[PDB]
């Protein structure tokens, strides 16, 4: 047949995991993930749910078993820092996503293991190719994108990206389109500021380094007061 | 240049650390600081190793490292080389970012916490500067007077060739670096 | 079942019953012993009139011998193993293996493949012959590791005739010693009795003989014209 | 003897001989004895080429400058070290800097406007110490090589046969 | 093994031809998915060394690990001999790993077929090798893998003689675009092609250059209509 | 790996039935040398020689030919080559051919009951111990000595004439036109230097494979002999 | 070279091998074989490339369930 | 099944391990503004069988406690490996006992390493871990067989979990001090309880401010000693007078 | 752990480690055990098991906190208090494993459900026991002091006065006393170029 049935079901697994978006800019990258329907008693700043920081200059927006993803996230940190210790210089986003996407095929190569049920939208910056946005899935393939989604309702999200995305837009324009996308692909009756996570990458404070903030729930309110509803 | 001097001194909400001419041997980690007298190989190997460990810690624990925790990290990590100990005298410094306490500590090559809180001296030289430093110091200075006496301590530690120094002033919520 | 260690509902081992069905497929060989020497006769097989007829006699440093009654490669694994088992015993100690432990070593080593989960037993009947610190020996080996010192025996497909003959004439071999003469010819009559309508010829038939002051010498060569 | 000598000018990285290209904008040189001084150069050249196959891109001169000393330190942590000097330099096609780095036998690192090795090599270093200009021209760089060669066989016991000289610049590696 | 070759029969069409002094390889590539970026996108055709190339059809995930295994071998071979690995030796290893992952239960075979090609130093014969899940290496002067490769293989075997390798990179490229244009009803922006000339002159062709070949063949085909 | 109700391995038999539909390789021995020959089938006229060479050298004294997937046996042939030349590099002698044939066909036992190299094989060559020797080898462990033998779809049907049409005193050219007469017998085709390939194996030639030009003077010689 | 090198690197398994020799002499052929067969179906069945720790039930068979080595803080 | 995927991307074997958790005798924990509580029901058997040997609740670091629902032997090995990790990865490098986040990451890894490795079923337990970090404070987590961990303000697991979280979602609000959380937690296990409700059918333990009286020595003011306290049956029978 | 070896021999052909060359005592008494050191040399294995150390200071702090980790895990794995003979066994096994290449000289004293005990480990893993010991280079005077002025059952006060005398022989002291019903007691010191930037 030329198919793998566990791997088609691992792709069906990430299709249960809630919707996640990532959009590039002409100078930066954005990430925007939905937390699905959740109990009132869950904590809201201690819960490491969808987004993470893999070195000074790379993030991830994950959909899957978070438990699987944690090990890959940790190995990306270890590899990135060991690269930075090897070359005294930053790890490119593509080398990092290659290394993690190998592992996710290396288990898929095999009968002694299940493959990891995790998709990974990566944002990062380097002095190879500037800002890079990557996407990677349970079989271990990877692809670069300008604007992409993973997890549940991936297709409905890419139908909202397809016609609206204009190639030149800035970071703070993409912060609109992430919420236009997520709210149209919402898995809940409506959004609230605690139900989503965001992280961004920008060219330093101004020149030199890179700026790499995670939005805390008030900063998430601050981007919702804008591009919101009436 | 074949063996550095690092000097360290304490005051009210402030600390100073001083260092050689060239490759300053004061490394820094956001809000902890590490002077290292030693072989340049081990000095940069410790920066490589502590960049790795301190970035892993900074990423994992969702806070940067504090001076007391860095003290124990360099102690246990030098003890990880107990049979082949790096040729170093680290002199950690900082203000603890929760309490505002000054902290300084020295170590031997196998990671003893040499907790000498009055002032700390480290090199292959040492003997003359320990005698000067205890004589020129007075307790509980403010940052500028703390700077004036540590800069006098280095300017007297200067063997008569002249060549300058770098002086960090490390303070509650501020840091400055003076090419003396 | 076909499972290599598992027991049937009636306590049976189908894997070893089918290791003994290789006796119902390997071409005949026969053997016997006396006070001073012991003998085996191997009858061979071919693919075409052209084909060269199959080798089935070996030795262990001219101290022991061996034949096969099933898969020759499996008997060759036991052959090379026992031949090196007799090679290390010779060179390390300046001694020799007296034949007593050859039976034991085979019967340890063949039981193990029914014992462990792993690759199957050596799928072949084997006849080992040698000379000791005292006397010549014949050992029949059977798969799953049985050794029996049978005074005469025959193995391979339909070999019931040659057993019947070694039994039917207890004279001519048991009592025969000094010179080897009638051992060879009498064993050769027992195998020659067994063939239904097939043929005996000077390449097709080969004899192993071992005993006192015979360094084990392989007889399939033209000297066998003395014994057809 | 065989001093390795290398000088930086606003235009280029200049190497003089035990020397190698690693990659299309990196030279290196490796004064030191037979075996590992020479043999280690193969592992760096192989794996850095593995990187410039595997990426559709090249590492900086900085990346190789540190990676070589990580591996040199690493390869010796379970050995006695050996008599080696590694001089790395290359052209950074993001910054347009020519760059030069000296790694001593213990695995030091020092970023420089020039490097050296060997006993009478200090004469060359003292000549560079007299002569250097902040933005030396290529022709003056080649004249500083002429000047150090002009003293070297005079201060040496004998005619040790001078140098063979190479460039990294924006146009790729050039040989003379 | 049988289901595994249906992975190749599920993979993109990949094709090539020898010439008297070159090899050209190409693939049907699905262009870009509206929102994908070419610079951030892997080529299908893949370099193993400056004188060696690999292209393929089937599991692209397995093909990363197959090329990544080939890349560490090709460099290790170079390191261990200063023998810039001959194409017949690069092919031995890559065919060998498809043998290794056929033979066992556990570590199931690479669901991939390859065209491997290149030029040894001073060997102006274009060595082209084809490998499959079992680890064969059939060489070919021209070949097709992937899906729909019926009409591609039929059209190629009607347009080339093994003793007729075109010397000019013009005809070399001209043949292969006609061939892929039988399958690509989706239009000739979807194709990608790459050439090896001897002595490390591996060269990719741009999205403009293949068009000077799509709109050279197209009016040649219209002249064949008017004839 | 598994047993049947009747003494024989399924992982061998259910593999070996593939070579019964494989390429029809045939070899002949003679007083003057050995001949070895094949249907030179190609997947397309686009396939070059020096790729899937269905006949190969092992050393100046020995060749090989086969009927299933050649790349499988090509792995065994890597070891066959290296083991042979390392014997010579250590001991300054060509390994006497039958001892190579066992050592190269013993790879199909790896130390037990193995998954097969799904390909039967024809080692042939020279030594001074038993002369020009033509063998056969298998996913089991087997032999031949010096006569005609065949593998692949036409082979056992061809074997009925190969046994008939042979004798010891033949010179090589006799076997050359005899190997073309047989290789045509079932292929539905005109053999030529595109549909057949040949080799002669002698003390004067070593192992050598007929060049496409010499395959056109030997087919011309058979074609003009058709009037006899 | 260092007098403790190799001696400490193999201490974990070498002490376990010698402990199986005491199991032989005190309890016969059965107990060391029983335990070394438990060792082989516990160590060889831990297939997980991202997990190099070893195995959690190994300490339940190894007496390391409630103890530390320098080798376990300095992996 | 060996935890390989079913025809709609479910892990198969993990949903049955969650059902082993679901069958267990309840435990629950609450974050309170000045401390955290861990609470569970014990059972054992007749008055022949003690409920008072190695407790169902246990101490992981001087500042972290744990409690479970499901298969007791699984939990008991997870906590005794978890104790070993805290010393060999944190305390013997950093000199500090690991904050709740890191030691929960390590327990979560042992559980994930079971939903993928060879020859092994998932652990059949959910672990509530609760404790104090100087930097991010008084904290509560749930760790499930899947290896995933969720932080909470309050949570409950096992038999009583649906009622106990229905109660805690109606009850808990951002003003509760440690003691009124105990008075809701007691009323909650007063509705998990299958047997008699008393000071040996309930385990109950706390993290608050430290007790230098439990350091077992004094003279180094620096050290504060135990953050976690195992309440005795007398300390429990006092509060069981008000309920 | 062995790294960076075979290179330091060449670099030496080295900073000195901070050895404590001072002197320390333990004395067994009417209701417990006393130990003291001539100061921070009084490390804890556990709240009731204390070590006065000598020789290489980093070795003493590292091994005592490793054995104290083993024993903290042990008290959590049994639900019992640890014993001085547990610490003595583990220091014997552990310092035998590191063959006196870890250089600590180390008293162990403490109270447990069985009683009050007093032992010392020398670098080879060798052990001594008694009603009193003294260790670290001043001890030859304390041999005479303790043998002379100790008697059956000194109480707290005289053991602290005898400790003062023993350490005074061979100007300041740390002392800690483990009393059989009670929290162990800890006593400390009982007796003109310029350039600038923000970084």
């Amino acid at each position: 047949e030329g198919r793998l049935y566990q791997v088609e079901y691992a792709l069906e697994s990430i299709s249960h995991a809630g919707t996640a978006i990532g959009i590039m800019a002409s100078d930066g990258i954005v990430l925007a993930a939905e937390r699905k329907v959740t109990s009132t008693l869950l904590e809201q700043d201690t819960s490491t749910e969808k987004l993470y920081k893999l070195n000074d200059k790379i993030a991830v927006a994950v959909a899957g078993l978070t438990a699987d993803a944690e090990i890959l996230i940790n190995t990306a940190r270890i590899h990135a820092q060991n690269y930075l210790k090897t070359y005294n210089e930053d790890i490119p986003v593509e080398i990092l996503v290659r290394r993690l996407s190998d592992i996710k095929q290396g288990y898929t190569q095999h009968g002694g293991l299940r493959p990891f049920g995790v998709s990974f939208i990566y944002a990062g910056y380097d002095d190879r190719y500037g800002y890079q946005l990557y996407t990677s899935n349970p079989s271990g393939n990877y692809t670069g994108w300008k604007a992409i989604s993973v997890g549940a309702n991936t297709s409905a999200a890419q139908t909202l990206l397809q016609m609206d995305y204009k190639d030149d837009m800035k970071v703070d324009d993409a912060i609109e389109l992430a919420l236009k996308t997520l709210s149209k692909t919402t898995d809940s009756s409506a959004l609230t500021y605690d139900r989503l996570e965001f992280a961004t990458i920008r060219k330093g404070a101004n020149d030199g380094e890179v700026y790499q903030k995670i939005f805390k729930p008030q900063e998430i309110k601050d981007i919702l007061v804008k591009t919101g509803i009436t | 240049i074949n063996g550095g001097i690092v000097v360290a001194m304490t005051g009210k909400d402030c600390v100073a650390i001083a260092c050689d001419l060239r490759f300053e041997k004061i490394f820094h980690y956001g809000h902890v600081f590490l002077g290292i007298t030693g072989l340049a190989t081990d000095v940069t190997t410790l920066n490589e190793m502590f960049r790795y460990k301190t970035n892993l810690y900074k990423l994992k624990e969702e806070r940067a490292i504090e001076p007391e925790t860095f003290t124990q990290l360099v102690s246990s990590s030098l003890y990880e080389r107990r049979f082949g100990p790096y040729f170093v005298g680290p002199v950690v410094a900082g203000i603890n970012s929760k309490s505002g306490k000054p902290f300084i500590a020295g170590f031997d090559l196998i990671g003893c916490i040499d907790e000498a809180k009055d002032f700390i001296v480290s090199g292959t030289a040492s003997d003359q500067l320990f005698g000067m430093c205890e004589s020129l110091y007075e307790p509980n200075l403010e940052p500028e007077d703390l700077f004036e006496t540590i800069s006098q301590a280095l300017l007297n530690a200067a063997d008569r060739d002249g060549w300058g120094a770098v002086v960090y002033i490390i303070k509650k919520d501020e840091v400055v670096k003076r090419y003396l | 079942d076909g499972d290599t260690v598992t027991f049937s509902p009636t306590g049976r081992l189908f894997q070893v019953e089918y290791a003994l069905e290789a006796i119902k497929q390997g071409s005949v060989t026969v053997g016997l012993r006396s006070n001073t020497h012991a003998v085996l006769v191997a009858l061979k097989r071919n693919a075409d009139e052209l084909s060269s007829y199959q080798k089935k006699i070996i030795k262990c440093d001219e101290h022991m011998g061996l034949s096969l009654a099933g898969l020759a490669p499996d008997a060759r694994v036991l052959s090379n193993y026992l031949r090196q088992q007799c090679n290390y015993s010779s060179l390390v100690f300046n001694r020799k293996l007296a034949v007593e432990r050859a039976g034991h070593l085979l019967c340890d080593k063949a039981q193990k493949n029914t014992q462990s989960y792993g690759g199957r037993p050596y799928g072949v009947g084997l006849l080992i012959i040698g000379y000791d610190k005292s006397g010549a020996h014949l050992l029949e080996f059977q798969p799953s590791g049985n050794v029996t010192e049978l005074y005469g025996t025959a193995i391979g497909a339909r070999s019931q005739g040659a057993k019947t003959y070694l039994e039917r004439t207890l004279d001519t071999f048991i009592k025969i010693d000094g010179n080897p003469d009638e051992l060879i010819k009498a064993g050769v009559e027992a195998i020659s009795q067994s063939l239904r309508d097939e043929s005996l010829t000077v390449d097709n038939l080969s004899i192993a003989i071992v005993g006192k002051d015979t360094p084990f010498t392989i007889y399939d060569g033209e000297a066998v014209a003395k014994y057809i | 003897m065989d001093i390795i000598l290398g000088i930086r000018v606003q235009d280029s990285v200049i190497l003089a001989s035990k020397t190698r290209q690693l990659s299309p904008h990196t030279l290196m040189s490796f004064a030191g004895e037979a075996g590992d001084t020479v043999q280690f150069a193969e592992y760096i050249q192989a794996n850095i080429q593995l990187y410039s196959i595997r990426e559709d891109y090249e590492l900086s001169p900085q990346a190789v400058s540190s990676f070589v000393r990580q591996e040199l330190a690493k390869s010796i942590r379970s050995r006695r070290p050996y008599q080696v000097n590694v001089l790395i330099g290359g052209y950074d096609k993001k910054k347009n800097k020519p760059e030069l780095y000296q790694i001593d036998y213990l695995g030091t690192k020092v970023e420089l406007p020039y490097g050296a090795h060997g006993y009478s090599g200090f004469y060359t270093f003292s000549l560079l110490d007299h002569h250097y200009r902040p933005d030396m021209t290529t022709e003056e760089g080649l004249d500083l090589l002429k000047l150090c060669v002009q003293e070297l066989e005079k201060r040496m016991p004998m005619d040790f046969k001078g140098v063979i000289v190479k460039i990294v610049d924006k146009d790729g590696i050039r040989q003379v | 093994v049988e289901y595994a070759l249906e992975a190749v029969k599920r993979g993109t069409c990949a094709v090539g031809v020898k010439g008297k002094n070159c090899v050209v390889l190409g693939c049907e590539r699905r262009s870009t998915l509206k929102l994908q970026d070419t610079r951030i996108t892997p080529s299908k055709v893949s370099k193993i060394d400056s004188h060696v190339v690999l292209s393929f059809s089937g599991l692209n995930a397995d093909s990363r690990i197959l090329i990544e295994k080939a890349r560490v071998e090709a460099q290790s071979h170079r390191l261990t001999l200063e023998d810039p690995v001959t194409v017949e030796y690069l092919t031995r290893y890559v065919a060998g790993v498809q043998q290794r992952y056929t033979q066992s239960g556990g570590v199931r075979p690479f669901g991939v077929s390859t065209l491997i090609a290149g030029f040894d130093p001073r060997d102006d014969e274009p060595k082209l090798y084809q490998t499959e899940p079992s680890g064969i290496y059939s060489s070919w002067s021209a070949q097709t893998i992937g899906r729909n490769s019926k009409t591609v293989r039929e059209f190629l075997e009607k347009n080339y003689d093994r003793k007729e390798p075109p010397a000019t990179v013009e005809e070399c490229v001209k043949l292969t675009v006609r061939s892929l244009l039988e399958v690509v009803q989706t239009g000739a922006k979807n194709i990608e092609i790459t050439v090896v000339k001897p002595d490390s002159d591996i060269v990719a062709l741009s999205s403009e250059e293949i068009n000077q070949y799509v709109t050279q063949i197209e009016q040649e085909k219209q002249e064949q209509q008017e004839q | 790996s598994t047993f049947s109700p009747e003494g024989r391995l399924f992982q061998v038999e259910y593999s070996l039935e593939a070579i019964k539909l494989g390429s029809t390789a045939i070899g002949i021995a003679t007083k003057e040398g050995v001949v070895l020959g094949v249907e030179k089938r190609a997947t397309s006229p686009l396939l070059e020689s020096d790729s899937i060479e269905k006949i190969v050298e092992i050393d100046r004294h020995i060749g090989c030919a086969m009927s299933g997937l050649t790349a499988d046996a090509r792995s065994m042939i890597e070891h066959a080559r290296t083991a042979a030349v390392t014997h010579n590099l250590y001991y300054d002698e060509d390994i006497n051919v039958e001892s190579l044939t066992q050592s190269v066909c013993d790879l199909a036992l790896r130390r037990l009951m193995s998954r097969p190299f799904g390909v039967a094989l024809l080692i042939a060559g020279h030594d001074a111990d038993d002369g020009y020797q033509l063998f056969h080898a298998e996913p089991s462990g087997t032999f031949y000595r010096y006569n005609a033998k065949a593998i692949g779809s036409g082979s056992e049907g061809a074997q009925a004439e190969l046994l008939n049409e042979w004798h010891s005193s033949l010179t090589l050219k006799e076997a050359e036109l005899l190997v073309l007469k047989i290789l045509k017998q079932v292929m539905e085709e005109k053999l030529d230097e595109n549909n057949a390939q040949l080799s002669c194996i002698t003390k004067q030639d070593g192992f050598k494979i007929y060049d496409n030009e010499k395959t056109a003077e030997l087919i011309k010689e058979l074609k003009e002999k058709e009037a006899a | 070279r260092h007098p403790l090198e190799s001696t400490l690197k193999n201490w974990e398994t070498t002490q376990r091998q010698r402990q199986m020799e005491q199991y032989r002499q005190i309890f016969g052929i059965a107990e060391p074989m029983k335990r070394t067969m438990e060792m082989e179906i516990v160590n060889r069945t831990d297939f997980n490339p991202l997990s190099t720790n070893g195995s959690i039930h190994r300490d339940i068979l190894l007496n390391k369930e409630c103890s530390i080595d320098w080798e376990d803080v300095y992996p | 099944s060996l935890t390989t995927f079913s025809p709609s991307g479910k892990l198969g074997q993990i949903d049955y391990a969650l059902t082993a958790v679901k069958q267990g005798v309840t435990s629950l924990g609450i974050k309170a503004t000045n401390g955290v509580v861990i609470a569970t029901e014990k059972k054992s058997s007749s008055p022949l069988a003690m409920s008072e040997t190695l407790s169902k609740v246990s101490l992981l670091t001087p500042d972290i406690g744990a409690v479970y629902s499901g298969m007791g032997p699984d939990y008991r090995v997870l906590v005794d490996k978890s104790r070993k990790v805290a010393h060999t990865s944190y305390k013997r490098i950093y000199g500090e006992y690991p904050p709740t986040k890191l030691l929960v990451s390590e327990v979560a890894k042992i559980m994930q390493e079971a939903t993928q490795s060879g020859g092994v079923r998932p652990f059949g337990v959910s672990l509530l871990i609760a404790g104090h970090d100087e930097f991010n404070g008084f904290s509560l987590y749930q760790v499930d067989p899947s290896g995933s961990y969720f932080p909470w303000k309050a949570t409950a697991i096992g038999k009583g979990s649906v009622a106990a979280k229905t109660f805690l979602e109606k009850r808990w609000n951002d003003e509760l001090e440690l003691e009124d959380a105990i008075h809701i937690a007691l009323l909650t296990l007063k509705e998990s309880v299958e047997g008699e409700f008393n000071g040996d059918t309930i385990e109950l333990a706390i993290i608050g401010d430290e007790n230098p009286d439990l350091l077992g020595y004094t003279g180094i003011p620096t050290d504060k000693g135990p953050r976690f306290r195992k309440l005795t049956s007398q300390e429990i029978n006092d509060r069981l007078e008000a309920l | 752990s062995f790294d960076n070896y075979q290179r330091n021999n060449f670099l030496a052909e080295q900073p000195k480690a901070t050895s404590t060359g001072t002197t320390i005592v333990g004395v067994k008494f009417n209701n417990g055990v006393v130990i003291a050191a001539d100061t921070a040399k009084l490390h804890r294995i556990s709240p009731k098991i204390w070590c006065a150390g000598a020789g290489t200071a980093a070795d003493t702090e590292a091994v005592t906190q490793l054995i104290g980790s083993n024993i903290e895990l042990h008290s959590l794995y049994t639900s019992r208090e640890p014993r001085v003979v547990s610490a003595l066994q583990m220091l014997k096994q552990h310092l035998f494993k590191y063959q006196g290449h870890i250089g600590a000289y180390l008293i162990v004293a403490g109270v447990d459900p069985t009683g009050s005990h007093l032992f010392s480990i020398h670098a080879h893993g060798s052990t001594d026991v008694g009603y009193y010991l003294s260790l670290g280079s001043g001890s030859l005077a304390a041999m005479a002091v303790l043998e002379s002025h100790w008697k059956q059952d000194l109480t707290k006060e005289e053991a602290i006065k005898l400790a003062s005398d023993a350490i005074q022989a061979g100007s300041n002291v740390d002392v800690c006393v483990m009393e059989i019903g009670k929290d162990a007691e800890y006593l400390r010191n009982y007796l003109a170029v310029l350039k600038e930037s923000i970084v």
